């Protein structure tokens, strides 16, 4: 009226949860790369000899 | 070529008139004129001024 041993399990199942990977887009900024210093437009001399 | 001369110097220095149906750039007023040899960057008027 025991516990005996029983027969050896035949196979393993382990369980995990696991979601998926998206397509690759890459969206590296917002506004991107380091925008250029640049010329105001016109500007105009803002300086003149004397005579 | 006459307006790119006009450029190269204070704006009063160099008055392109019109003598012809073609544009001559004549030396108005020397005295306005302020040092800063930009002419020298022009690699083709340099030559004549």
């Amino acid at each position: 009226g025991g516990l005996t041993c029983a027969s050896a399990p035949q196979g393993t199942l382990r369980i995990l949860e696991g979601p998926q990977q998206s397509l690759s887009g890459s969206p590296l900024q917002p506004i991107p790369a380091s925008p250029p210093p640049q010329i105001p437009p016109g500007l105009r001399p803002r300086f003149c000899a004397f005579g | 070529a006459a307006e790119e001369l006009s450029r190269c110097f204070s704006p009063g220095v160099i008055e392109v008139q019109e003598v012809q149906g073609k544009k001559v750039a004549r030396v108005a007023n020397p005295r306005l004129d302020t040092f800063s040899r930009e002419i020298f960057r022009n690699e083709k008027l340099k030559k004549v001024v």
